[PDB]
Order: C-alpha cells, then structure tokens, then sequence
C-alpha cells in the first residue's frame, strides 16, 4: 500500500520525527519489506482432478504441491524426490489415466515409485489454498464438475 | 543492504515501516517465537453450550497484535478442543481467523519474512455432551539470554543444570554425586569398606574435576546396622582422605548423604 | 468480532491502530498489569525544599508512555510522600497529572478497555520539616509465564515454593520434612526411638507421595548426648527402614539433619 | 513539564511521537541499557573467506530497530574481530553503519536523549590467514526489577548472593558457614573441642543474626580418626548447645558438614 503522511507510521516531517494518533485514520502500516515473497493459489470451490506443469528448484529435496484447508493445515500433498534435477514433472490426478511423470530434455521418467505415499491421502481438493515444494515455477490447469448446465 | 526503521524520515518517505518489521520488532522485545502467543483475557470468556465466546482477549501471534471482541467459536461435543490462531497474511481483508482443533497443531510458520500460514494453539477447552467442563490455556514462553534481576517469586518449579557421576573411592567405597546448577552436590555412601587407616589415602579412582570442591569438604557416613559412623575428606586436587576408624579385613556396608558446596 | 492491528492495510484504511490497542500491546510484551510502572531516571531527580523536580524521568502507566521533563511535584512536610501518576483520559488536552499522597492509592483501573482514572504509585519521597530525607523508588513487576533462559545475576533473593510435613514413622521416631522447588528436602530428627532392630521397616506413617525420593535416601542422625550414630532409609515407595542398632524398651532421643534430592 | 506520548491528537497536532520517544519506550519495555542488544538470526550469515555476510538478521540497539538484509562484514587477517553496531543520527540518510574491530568499544552513548554515537558490539568473529575459524555472538542482557514466573528452565547458571561465617563457638570448636540466596546454610566443622558435657552451652561466640535460624537445627558432625559422632543444637537466639557425649581436658578434632534451612 502506499505511504501517506499523518496516515502512515513514519517519524516524519520536524525532526527527530512523528506520528500522530487520531481516531479512525490514526497509523495504519503501509506494507510489509518483501512483500513479493507472498503468493497464493487460491481455491474457492471443490475441484476434482487437475494437469499440473511443475518445474522443480533444488535436486533430492522433495519437489511438488501441498494443499492447506481453510484453517491451515495439509489434508493431501504430491511431493517426489529425484536424484537430479528434472526439466519439469508432469502430473495428471485424472482417475482414468493418472500421469506422475518427470521430463528432463527429451527423456520420459515416471516418478510415482518415488513419490511420497503418505503426504498423497486425497485426490478431492478442497476451499482453501495450494503451496509449491521445491518449485520454481508451476502451470496448472484445473477441471471442477457441474451436474446440470 | 541495512534497512532502517525506528529513525526520523526527512522527506516523510526515508523509512518506512510494515506490519511485518514492526512485528518482528515486538516478537524481539517481549522473547517470543512463532510457537507461543501473548494472551490477555480483559473480560472472562463466555461459555454457551458447545460454543466458547471470548468477550475481550487480545492475542499476539508471531508479532501481529489482535482483539478476539465477542468472538465465539463452536466446540466438539466430549472432546479436548485445541483452539488456534491462523494468521494467513493473502487474507488481506481479514487475516486472522480462528479455529478449534481436535490436537495441538502449530506450525511456528515465519509469516514476516516468509510465506505461508501461521497456526498457534493458546486455549484448550474441554468439553462434554451438552458444554464446557474445564478450560487451560496454552503456557506464553519468554525466551531471553541473560537476566539482571533483583527479586523473584516462583509458583511452580525452576529446572537447573543437573550433572551426575560415580566414583569408585577404593578400599570397597562407592560415592553417587548429584551436582545442581554447578554448586550444591549431595554425595550417597555406597558399597562395604575394608583395609584401610586412619588419615590415609583411598586407593582408587579420584573425584572428577567439574566435582571437585574450592575447600576440602568433610563428609560425614555411616555404618549400615552398627551405632558407628565415619567420615572422608574430599580435597579440592580430587583426593578422597578416610578419616574414620581403622578397618580391618572384614567389610562393613558403608551408607549416608553428605551435602557440600563447590563454589 | 475479530479486531486486526499489526497489519497492512490495502487503501490506507483497513487497519488504524489507536492508544488503547497500543497501551494494551505495549502492557502484553512488558508483561505489566495496571498496579505497576516501568520507569527510567535518565538524569537524576532534584530536591529543592519541599519539592521532587523530575528532570528526565520516562514512566509506562496502563501502556502509556509519557515523559517527565523539569516536571516539580509540591511535598508535604516531615512524611512519606507517595508520588502518583494519575491517568484521566477525558482530559484530552493533559491527560496525565502527577500528585504527592499520604498512601499508596494506586487503583487499577483498566484505562484502556473502561471509564475512570487510572491512579498508580512510582515513587516513595520521606520528608523533614525543610527537606527531603530519602527517595524510594516503586518496584517494577514483569509478570511472566514461562522462561527459558541461559544465565542470571540474583541481587536479592528467589521465593520458591515450600512444602512441609511431619511423619510419625513409628517406634517413637519422628521426621520434619521441608522441600523447597518440589526437589531438595532437609528432613529434622525428632522423638525417641525404641523395639526396633537393624533392617526392620518403622511400624508408623510413610512418607507422603510428594516427599518420596527417586531413589533411596540414606539420612545420618545422632542420639542426644552419646557418641553413638543411626541412620534410616526413605525408600522410593515411602517406606522407612532403620539402619542403626538393635533398639532396646528404653527409648533413645534421636536428632539431626539430613539432605536429599527428591529428582 | 510532562510530554505525553500514546494518546489522541483531536486536532491532529497534540501529541506527536518522534523516533527517540518510541525508541525509549521500546528499551524500557524490553528491559536494556545502551550496552546491550536484541538480535536474531532469521537465516545463518555467510563466511566468504575473510568476510561476514548477514542474511537476515534483525538488531535493537538504543531502543532502534534495523535489518541487515545481505550485508557483508570486511575482517582483518589471523586476528579476533568485534563486530558493531554504529548509529550516528545527523547521517539522516544512513544512520546505521557496521564495523570489525580489534577490542570491544562499547561506548554506550544516550542518542535517545543527548548527541553522540552509539558503538555497540553484538558479534565476535574469530578468523585465521585465509578464513572464519569461529563466531561467538554478545549476550543480552535484560536488566529487570522484580520477576512474577511460574516456571523456569536454566541452560546456564543462577548467580545468588552468597554470604560467609566463622564463628568460635568455644571449648575449642569452630563453625565455617556459607550462606547463599538467605536460606541455605552448610555448616563446616573445624577445631577440636575440650571441657564441655550433654545440654551444655558452649563458652564462646554465638551465631550471628543473618545466620540464625527460624527454629531449633539439630547438625550431626563426626571425631576425626575415631568411630564416635556428636551433634550441635542451633537455637534460634544464636546460641550453641552441645549434645554430644562428656568432654574430658583432652582434645578431640571435630569435622563435618550440615545442610540447615533459615526460612
């Protein structure tokens, strides 16, 4: 948010400075240092299954997603830890053909041996919000079903 | 790079502080981490049915200050409910959102340089089929490094540095100390003494140098069924000096505690 | 109603934080209540007759800070004066007042959440009929619930709690047990032992489960006015052995102190 | 004068709050002086050979808060180096500046309230020819007046006021006594006593007040090279009474220690 004087906390105009409090426009902070750091994917309906495009950051550290509720807390999370550094993981939660495979160059690996089985409990993404493990960057592409339209 | 905040900005925009600096600010002052909370109940909560109110209790989690103003939670029916502060700063309308839980399930995530959301527990409400039995909140830890104080008044207990060694005298002796906060050590008379002299030496291991005494600590014992005692002399080299009655061949069972001072 | 402080507000609006919020922050990290002061002389105070001259003296009252400069307060002669930091926030142009009383009145009132002055004690000025004869400050309380910390300088003294009990072990003998910090106990030799003998359990009381050590305790005692020496054990279970002489109808007066950790 | 600080401007002039007035607050309210710090490492700072590079770390030093975000320390070569804070408020646009030097050079200038600039060191970093052999970061100190805590966890050790005696309680016996936190007492028996009978008081000098006890303590001692004990009743008037067997004109050394509570 941006700075304003007499609404910001600031210790400005005579010196050694000041801030003043008023009642109702008082000191309100402006931001927060690094506020590029806070990212979210957020999730506002019951979603099915998705196509996730994920490129990871560091190799043997468990790279993929998690998923939090609306308090919080991990209900389910792919997450693979590879020997090297993989170009991309494609991942497909579609029952009928479920993908977990790693890309690096033109070579084709399936990553679900080494994928972690117990962060992994649900399919059925619920309200709340999605954080990325060890990745850089991430293309997703979610599908959520309509009974009648 | 130094990133100013606490000083005078010129041109009203030199340094500017976030909620983020602030609250990292006040986590320093008071000692806390992001797995405790400040909490103050002004007003006693309310207890209705399976739901917990809290009239006016303020919290501060992971730096960020917060008022709970008749605020009521619903509780699960016969169960020990966690109750949490979630702080999710993308939430930035509302931010802070609570929670009862069924365990203990803070995360101690760090919001103000990083991302994520916080979970902290800091009431645990016990509940029955129709409403609250008992409530306890969650202990507020002040982590510091070094105190300069004047008095103090403890209800409960303070846990001091507690070192333990066994030391094989000689002669058939046995000494189990217990030293605590590197000061007061109570020595345990052990095993059955034979073949040894008035004021002379014992002839196996001596006492360790974090054990030793400034002064040579006279530590009286006594013999296990006999109207007969003893006494040894534990020098600040380490050396264990008898200076009881002379034993012969036979072995007699050696009992007691003695209490000395290092420092 | 969930009231949010220390965060950042999107359009500058969202998120004003007032002197209440902040004097209730600020009592929170300090860990103070509204019957205690944090104060500072940062230049002594000056005494000129019947007068206490604050030149630079900083006081947190309910949360709220403000500063003393060139600040005299008018004494009443040959008494004790209690100098009070008077809090009215309805008068908006001087909310504080200082004033000189026969008594500490210091009130409590919650200034930040209600109505009403907040009247708190922080200095204790004794008079002559020209002067002032001694200056006192008001102790600072820093209420706390939990710490963790890696050393301290005590200048006066530390309350640990204490616990006390008398046991009637039986055969005549009797123990005075004092604990302090629910560890270290000093148990006092009373009574006169009689029909006993040497590995026997003492036919009266045990010790009572809160006094019970971890281990057994061998505690040296003396008969009153022989050469001759016992000693019993307090067993884990609370079961106390005699380890002294076989013991005769003629009781024998038994004394001494004995040292143990219950940890 | 009395310059208040968290209240209401109405008309948006009445009480400002410069960057000296909060940073008092924020010393007071954390407990430090101009000597000490509040730091925390957020991230690990770097060692690049004969360089310091701090991540992310956060200092308060005179009630002033700053971040040190990726900001590289030069060090001298093979030589111990004392890392500081420097804050010179006339430099509007850098009033923070960090330095290595050769010895400790806190100054501990009051910049809240006077001119100067404040030296203060929080990290000592111990380096070799080519790189960092070792850091040690300065303690902080938190001075405090009084401490309401219900439990306490030491790392380190409590330093309480110790307190000694040695007292000629006559006939030939000497008592060496060690008084610490004004409770505990160890009792060290020296001499050797003559002339003296059972119930007897002893001829010489009485306890002193700081040391008497509450109630009567009964202390057992031993007759070094013999198999006979003896017992000494502390009165609470400071008087010693003998308990021991009949003294004749021949001398016996004395030695033993007894643990005994005051309060």
């Amino acid at each position: 948010g941006k700075v304003i004087a007499g609404m910001s906390k600031i210790y400005g105009g005579t010196a050694p400075g000041n801030y003043k409090y008023i009642k109702g426009t008082s000191y309100t902070y402006y931001g927060e240092s690094d506020i590029d750091r806070l990212s979210r994917w957020d999730i506002k309906e019951e979603i099915f299954s998705f196509m996730g495009i994920l490129y990871p950051k560091l190799p043997k550290t468990p790279a993929g997603v998690r998923f939090l509720d609306d308090i919080g807390n991990e209900y389910t999370a792919i997450v693979f830890k590879t020997e090297q550094v993989q170009d991309y993981i494609l991942i497909n939660t579609d029952v009928n053909d479920e993908t977990y495979q790693g890309w690096k160059g033109t070579t084709a690996l399936n990553l679900f041996p080494v994928m972690d089985f117990e962060r992994y409990r649900t399919r059925i993404i619920e309200k709340g919000q999605m954080e990325l493990i060890n990745l850089s960057k991430a293309e997703f592409k979610i599908k959520r079903k309509a009974d009648f339209v | 790079t130094i990133k100013n905040f606490t000083f005078f900005s010129p041109n009203s925009t030199e340094f500017p502080v976030g909620s983020n600096n602030d609250g990292k600010l006040y986590m320093m002052l008071t000692g806390m981490d992001y797995r405790t909370i400040r909490r103050k109940d002004w007003s006693s909560p309310l207890n209705t049915a399976l739901n917990v109110q809290y009239t006016n209790t303020s919290i501060i989690a992971g730096g960020r200050y917060f008022e709970l103003l008749n605020e009521t939670v619903a509780l699960k029916g016969d169960s020990v409910n966690y109750i949490h502060a979630n702080i999710d700063l993308t939430q930035t309308a509302n931010p802070v959102s609570l929670s009862a839980e069924t365990a203990n399930n803070s995360n101690g995530v760090d919001i103000n340089n990083g991302s994520g959301v916080l979970k902290v527990c800091f009431d645990i409400v016990t509940t029955s089929g129709t409403g609250v039995t008992s409530t306890k909140p969650i202990v507020q830890t002040s982590t510091l490094d070094s105190i300069s104080v004047n008095d103090m008044t403890v209800s409960g207990s303070i846990d001091v540095p507690v070192q333990t060694l066994t030391v094989e005298a000689g002669n058939g002796l046995q000494l189990q100390l217990t030293k605590k906060n590197n000061d007061l050590v109570i020595v345990r008379f052990f095993g059955s003494v034979s073949n040894i002299q008035k004021g002379w030496n014992m002839s196996g291991t001596w006492v360790d140098r974090p054990f030793r005494p400034a002064a040579v600590q006279s530590l009286v014992g006594h013999f296990a069924g006999r109207d007969t005692s003893f006494h040894i002399d534990i020098n600040p080299n380490g050396s264990i000096t008898w200076w009881g009655a002379n034993i012969d061949k036979t072995p007699i069972a050696t009992r007691g505690n003695g209490s000395y001072f290092i420092k």
